[PDB]
């Protein structure tokens, strides 16, 4: 089953989820640390196939560029 | 016990920020002894009034742009870090600055209050470069001694830091310059009595006499510990 | 095999810490290891530390 970006990540803590938007995407200007969720991508059978901050690094977030193949729907952020 | 106790015999505001001060009379070698310690204490120990907060009219991070302004946001933080102020009978306060139209900005533009003091109103703040341009920022001030990095501060606070609040490093010290000289001046109408002169440069936030007396009092605290054996 | 991508950038501000590599133009490379209370530094008769 194909992947999708969602805020409904399985079992992950609320605080990290708060950092994401309802699209499952961290906000621009956010401040993050190792393990903080950036992209809430998931896989069925559901699972947290998501992108998190590399361990041992902290930084501020400034960018979002979203790309899709032909025949794909967009999100509010994009 | 032949010691004559020195006193802060004279003070001089040679400049509105630079000052001179002298101590007399001083026993042999004590001028060097006190001079080194007082220099060391002043630089480290002095309590400072400094700014560490920026709330802005819509940018979300240090690296953000701004409409109709001459400089980037981050450069604004550097100017603010350079800016200094004195606060009366307070521990912290928030100040705001509002401007609109094409013009350069200075510390005087701030929404000053009588219980707050700006040491250099002429201090430079970033400029506006459009007729419809406008700035309306808010900044908070704190009392502290020494220096603190921004990252360490938030980790100690641990409460949520909302977007639009920007972090800068605290550099509290009201002063950073020390020169002191020992000279022979006439007391007891004889030689072997020492005269000490101190001079320093400041951001103007403190009275030099208070600085030495406050510093000396602080040193007395540590010195008193040696009686506690 | 993939039909949507997202790119995110992260900004890091870095000060100087012991072990950083420093170089002077005249081939004089070296690593710095200390940060001193400004009082400790040698200073001139004009009160200016290095």
């Amino acid at each position: 089953g194909p992947e999708e970006i969602t805020a409904d990540i399985p079992n992950v803590g609320e605080a990290a989820l708060s950092k994401l938007d309802e699209s499952g995407i961290v906000y621009i200007g956010a401040e993050v640390t190792g393990g903080d969720i950036l992209v809430g991508k998931v896989t069925p059978k559901v699972k947290d196939s998501s992108l998190r901050v590399p361990n041992g690094v902290s930084g501020t977030v400034i960018d979002v560029q979203v790309f899709t193949r032909d025949g794909v729907e967009k999100d509010k952020r994009a | 016990t032949e010691f004559l106790k020195p006193r802060l015999v004279d003070i001089e505001q040679v400049s509105s920020t630079h000052a001179k001060v002298t101590l007399e009379p001083l026993e042999r070698g004590f001028g060097h002894t006190l001079g080194n310690a007082l220099r060391r204490i002043l630089l480290s120990s002095m309590p400072g009034c400094a700014v560490t907060e920026v709330e802005i009219d819509g940018v979300l991070h240090e690296y953000s742009t701004k409409e109709g302004v001459q400089e980037d946001i981050l450069e604004i933080l550097l100017n603010l870090k350079g800016l200094a102020v004195r606060v009366q009978g307070k521990d912290e306060v928030i100040l705001t600055l509002n401007k609109s139209g094409i013009g350069p900005v200075t510390a005087a533009d701030i929404t000053h209050d009588g219980d707050v003091e700006i040491v250099k109103p002429q201090h430079v703040i970033c400029h506006l470069t459009d007729e419809n341009a406008s700035i309306s920022m808010r900044i908070k001030v704190q009392r502290g001694r020494g220096y603190v990095p921004a990252s360490t501060r938030i980790h100690s606070e641990e409460d949520e830091r909302p977007i639009g609040r920007l972090l800068v490093d605290a550099c509290y010290s009201p002063v950073e310059r020390i020169a002191y000289n020992v000279e022979a001046a006439r007391v007891e109408q004889r030689t072997d009595l020492d005269k000490l002169v101190i001079e320093m440069e400041t951001n103007g936030t403190i009275d030099p006499e208070e600085a030495i007396r406050r510093a000396a009092t602080i040193l007395a605290e540590q010195l008193e510990a040696f009686v506690d054996l | 095999g993939v039909l949507k991508i997202v790119k995110v950038y992260l900004a890091v501000k870095r000060r100087i810490q012991p072990g950083d590599k420093m170089a002077g133009r005249h081939g004089n490379k070296g690593v710095i290891s200390k940060i001193n209370p400004i009082e400790d530094m040698p200073y001139d008769e004009n009160g200016t530390p290095v």
